[PDB]
């Protein structure tokens, strides 16, 4: 199990405490939000930089 | 720093390896940095260093010597140099090179290039030998000038490499490196030469992902390359700086479509077995076997402040990769995972929890390791709030800077 996840053949973890094997369901559908937060604060960034190079 | 005790050294094998001036620095650090075997180190040091009459060096390692053997007289409770080798060697080195100089100052009267460039590399060999390195480089320096094929810009590059590892001069042979390299049109293997000597300038200039990738290419068919570094230590500089840069699926391409580092490892199977136990995530033996390394390879040439940070930073690629598939980790099982303490690993870990990369949280009641999952959009929303509420201080500072301007507001 621990050879597959490494080879990313499983989207999931290990819980060896309980002999347990969770996987990652990835039901979020999202992927798409942190794409969002990234053009927020680097056009924000990039606006704050524009505006003291210009002031 | 260094200069540590511990045994078990081959004293015979790594003298015999390597040869030139390259093995006289060699026998000269391992004496320095390995007592309790130094006197044996040094013994045969001056017995190489007195042939191929050398001049300085060899009054500096015999003082040593002298300072060994009489440290050894009064443990248990000075050898002479044979002076008459400075007038043996002196006499012989002056007559010769003489002879030489006489030669080529009149090939310097007859005007031809690859003769002015051959008699100088000889001069510059015969002044290595002598023990002079900057004259050597002039000579050298020369040589570089009157160069005719594509063969002599190759020896030209070689002769000035093998120069500045000794000077210490990585950038000339860095430069000269990528002049040999990427000029002439990137059975005689030459470019495996250039990339062994780019390797071990670049791991003597403290870096290891491009090291790692110029040692992969180095096929085995150069063999001998005793002048700069033996293949057993080219194994060893290639699987560290692999296993503390290369990922693993970077390792896992990387070792087998090379086909000539799977034959380095067979020459060095410990590091072979390091880098298999890190695939098939056994850190516990992995790291054990890491720590035999460290001892027999820490007293090397360029790899003795290097190696520290190279296995330090294999420690936190492997606590990094085990944890990457466990939910709830046991710290008590991630301790296992080794022979270290749980407080010891609960320290390592909270270390890299600083530092990062890690993603995880320590839960020090039942000492269980839970990795970290964050929900992307509370952070996204909580960071476009704070970007929101800096805009607006940044409006009103701007708002007041337009206020003072327009109302010429200024100290007189």
């Amino acid at each position: 199990l621990v050879q597959c996840i490494l080879d990313n053949t499983i989207h999931g973890r290990i819980d060896q405490v309980n002999q347990l094997l969770e996987l990652d369901h990835q039901k979020r559908g999202g992927a798409r939000y942190t794409a969002l937060d990234k053009w927020t604060n680097q056009l924000n960034s990039l606006n704050q930089a524009v505006v003291s190079k210009l002031a | 720093n260094y200069v540590v005790e511990n045994p078990s050294l081959d004293l015979e094998q790594y003298a015999a390896s390597y040869s030139g001036l390259m093995r006289i620095e060699r026998l000269q650090f391992i004496a320095d940095h390995c007592p309790t075997l130094r006197v044996e180190a040094l013994k045969m040091a001056l017995s190489f260093v007195q042939r191929t009459f050398n001049v300085d060096m060899y009054e500096e390692i015999h003082r040593k010597l002298s300072e060994a053997t009489r440290e050894l007289q009064n443990a248990p409770d000075p050898p002479a140099l044979d002076t008459a080798w400075v007038e043996a060697t002196r006499k012989k080195a002056l007559l010769k090179l003489e002879k030489l100089d006489t030669d080529l100052k009149n090939y310097k009267g007859n005007s031809i290039k690859e003769s002015i460039r051959r008699g100088h590399d000889d001069l510059g060999d015969h002044y290595l030998d002598c023990g002079d390195l900057s004259n050597a480089l002039k000579c050298y320096s020369r040589a570089r000038d009157y160069c005719t094929s594509a063969k002599h810009v190759i020896n030209m590059c070689l002769n000035v490499i093998k120069v500045s590892v000794y000077l210490q001069n990585w950038s000339h042979v860095l430069s000269y490196v990528s002049k040999a390299e990427s000029t002439p049109e990137i059975t005689q293997a030459i470019l495996t030469k250039l990339k062994c000597a780019a390797g071990l300038a670049e791991l003597a200039a403290r870096k290891y992902k491009q090291a790692a990738k110029c040692l992969l290419l180095a096929s085995f068919d150069h063999c001998d390359f005793p002048e700069l570094l033996s293949p057993s230590n080219v194994a060893i500089y290639g699987g560290l700086c692999a296993l503390a840069t290369f990922d693993r699926q970077e390792l896992q391409r990387n070792v087998i479509s090379s086909s000539s580092f799977k034959l380095f490892l067979e020459l060095e199977p410990q590091v072979r077995d390091i880098i298999f136990k890190f695939y098939e995530s056994k850190y516990a033996s992995c790291l054990k076997m890491l720590d035999e390394m460290k001892d027999n390879l820490l007293l090397d040439m360029y790899l003795a402040p290097h190696v520290r940070t190279l296995y330090t930073q294999i420690r936190n690629r492997a606590l990094i990769q085990y944890f990457s598939p466990y939910v709830s980790a046991d710290m008590h099982r991630m301790a296992a995972a080794f022979n270290t303490t749980v407080a010891a690993l609960e320290d390592e870990l909270t270390q890299l929890i600083l530092e990062g990369l890690i993603s995880a949280r320590v839960d020090s009641h039942s000492k269980i390791l839970y990795a970290r999952d964050v929900d992307q959009r509370s952070t996204t929303f909580e960071k476009s709030l704070l970007m929101g509420k800096e805009f607006q201080r940044r409006a009103k500072a701007m708002m007041l800077r337009a206020a003072v301007l327009r109302n010429q507001i200024h100290v007189k």
